[PDB]
């Protein structure tokens, strides 16, 4: 069930306030982003280990020092994994 | 197809059929990297961006559209450059690049015949042959590998692929590799006469119209006596611009030629009584680009490139560089 | 330097409604919290959104992508909001999984979080 508006209670306002419950707890494999392994350059620097197919679709990020935004997220395609890292500006 | 020459000959059968018989798909790792930029990024920032991931090459996203917008090379900047020094009569117009989008880059070549209209392209599903005709027909040495998301239209850019690869692959795949045992200097294959040739003392930008406008991806650097050096390839210019200093076009190849990190794959070179078994060797362990053709002492005679053997096993028996 | 999702410090709640705003300002649809009898429950950091993919909008297709964002907590005080993606449907039939225009609309979502 879809919704276009704001929860109010998210406005009260706010802190005062239900006392609400935690989000969860970092689970152990999004500890990982399989970007940052390049054993590869030995030699062919695009290989990347096989994902864990918990984590396909996942998008991830990354600090460029040169003001645009750094985004990735891996896929099937047929059997085999595409992990595209796309550099793009924020406007 | 029981001594060389017949046995050569039947082998370069198996070679294409081999070819034929795999997709573009086949060619790719289990489990690969891609990077892509958008088109809007700043000329500056995605030379920044090619350095720092240590890539020569990246395709381009359109991404209001979800399309594919064209493939990034250092032969982008090779036409440009070009132009510049071929028709403005003000040394530091080339300068005017750095306020560029990609975008607008790309109109500038397209405005001045630098460019297709048709995107060179392939599905990953289709033969391994189609990306080796549309590379040998329109003389790119890369290609983007393009399929589409029929639940929304949207392309997806599985993955570029290089003649490099390819060769490896067939390196890597094909025993018949070994039973190409004639030696060059009876098959006919490579370039043997008019080099274009440069020497530490030639400039820079004239290094780079040789490369525009023989569509050539590299040139040899010998001293006076015609012994080979080194060499000045498309992607060194890379390495000139990638701070803004459009001057250091002005260097002599040999200032420029130090300011070369090491990194590189090396100069390759082979005598013409060498076989086609041996350099597919050089290819299964080792990043060769191409192969210079030696004598005894060093002397050039000839140029043997990546086209050259792809077209060689692939068919039966002043302007413009492409994509590099 | 690669990470999942986007890092967030601060109070909880106060992440999830700029969250919540910046899916608004995307124009994104979304779930939203429903309490037990209460109360609210601990899932309310579970968000499913439907976003109409721009470059269908302008065939005028009716073509939406469904993200799933999800609140962790991860030292006190700060938080990865991951972001996931549950494909692409069109009103009509008749099977890749491209990151796209998944990753095109992620940068739409970081821009708004950030713009905030
Ligand atoms: N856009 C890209 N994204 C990810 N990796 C790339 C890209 N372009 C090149 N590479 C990687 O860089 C390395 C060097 O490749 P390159 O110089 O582009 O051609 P070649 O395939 O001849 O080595 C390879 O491991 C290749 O996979
Ligand atoms: N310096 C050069 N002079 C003349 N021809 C060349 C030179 N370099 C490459 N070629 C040839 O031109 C074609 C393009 O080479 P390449 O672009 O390096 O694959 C190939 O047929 C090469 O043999």
């Amino acid at each position: 069930q879809y919704s276009t508006e704001i929860p109010a209670f998210l406005t009260s306002n706010t802190l005062q306030e239900l006392k609400l419950p935690k989000p969860p707890s970092l689970p152990p494999h999004l500890e990982k982003c399989i970007l940052n392994s390049n054993t590869a350059y030995k030699e062919d620097q695009s290989v990347l280990p096989n994902p864990n197919h918990v984590l396909l679709n996942h998008l991830a990020a990354a600090n460029t020092q040169l003001g645009v935004l750094a985004l990735s997220a891996t896929t099937r395609y047929h059997r085999k994994y595409v992990t595209t890292a796309m550099f793009k500006n924020f406007d | 197809a029981m001594d060389v020459q017949e046995t050569q000959k039947g082998a370069l059968k198996e070679i294409q059929a081999f070819i034929r018989s795999r997709t573009s798909y086949d060619v790719l790792p289990t489990s690969f990297r891609l990077i892509v930029f958008d088109v809007t990024l700043f000329v500056k920032t995605s030379l920044s961006l090619l350095t720092l991931n240590n890539i020569v090459s990246a395709p381009l996203w359109d991404s209001e559209a979800n399309k594919f917008a064209g493939l990034l090379t250092m032969a982008d900047f090779v036409n440009v450059i070009k132009y510049y020094y071929q028709s403005s009569s003000f040394p530091e117009a080339i300068a005017e690049i750095d306020k560029f989008r990609l975008l607008g880059l790309r109109e500038v070549e397209r405005k001045i015949g630098a460019i297709p209209p048709e995107t060179i392209y392939v599905h990953p599903m289709h033969s391994l042959m189609d990306a080796c005709l549309a590379m040998s027909k329109s003389r790119a040495r890369r290609i983007p590998l393009i399929d589409v998301d029929g639940e929304t239209g949207s392309e997806m850019i599985v993955s570029v692929l290089t003649q490099y690869r390819i060769l490896k692959f067939i390196s890597m795949n094909c025993k018949e590799t070994a039973m190409l045992r004639v030696p060059l200097n009876q098959m006919t294959i490579g370039t043997w006469s008019n080099l274009a040739t440069a020497s530490m003392e030639t400039k820079v930008y004239d290094v780079i119209k040789m490369l525009a406008e023989k569509n050539i991806s590299a040139v040899p650097i010998v001293n006076s006596e015609g012994t080979l050096l080194n060499v000045y390839e498309s992607v060194d210019v890379m390495h000139l611009i990638q701070d803004g200093d459009y001057s250091n076009l002005d260097l002599s190849v040999g200032e420029a030629l130090l300011k070369r990190p090491a990194n590189f794959d090396g100069v390759h070179t082979c005598r013409a009584t060498d076989r086609l078994d041996g350099i597919f060797d050089a290819i299964k362990h080792s990043r060769v680009h191409r192969l210079f053709v030696v004598d005894e002492n060093l002397k050039l005679e000839g140029i043997l490139s990546l086209a050259d053997i792809l077209n060689y096993i692939i068919y039966d028996k002043d302007n413009f560089e492409s994509a590099v | 330097k690669w990470h999942f999702g986007v890092r967030c410090r601060g109070d909880a709640p106060e992440i999830l409604l700029a969250v919540y705003r910046a899916l608004q300002r995307a124009g994104a649809q979304f779930t939203v919290p429903k309490p037990v009898n209460g109360k609210y429950r601990s899932d309310m950091y579970t968000i499913k959104s439907r976003w109409e993919i721009p470059h269908c909008k302008r065939e005028g297709k009716n073509t939406y992508a469904y993200i799933e964002l999800q609140l962790y907590e991860v030292m006190p005080g700060c938080f990865m909001l991951d972001v996931k993606s549950n494909g692409y449907k069109d009103i009509y039939s008749h099977d890749l999984k491209s990151s796209f225009p998944f990753l095109d609309l992620c940068a739409m979502l970081v821009c708004k979080l950030f713009s905030a």
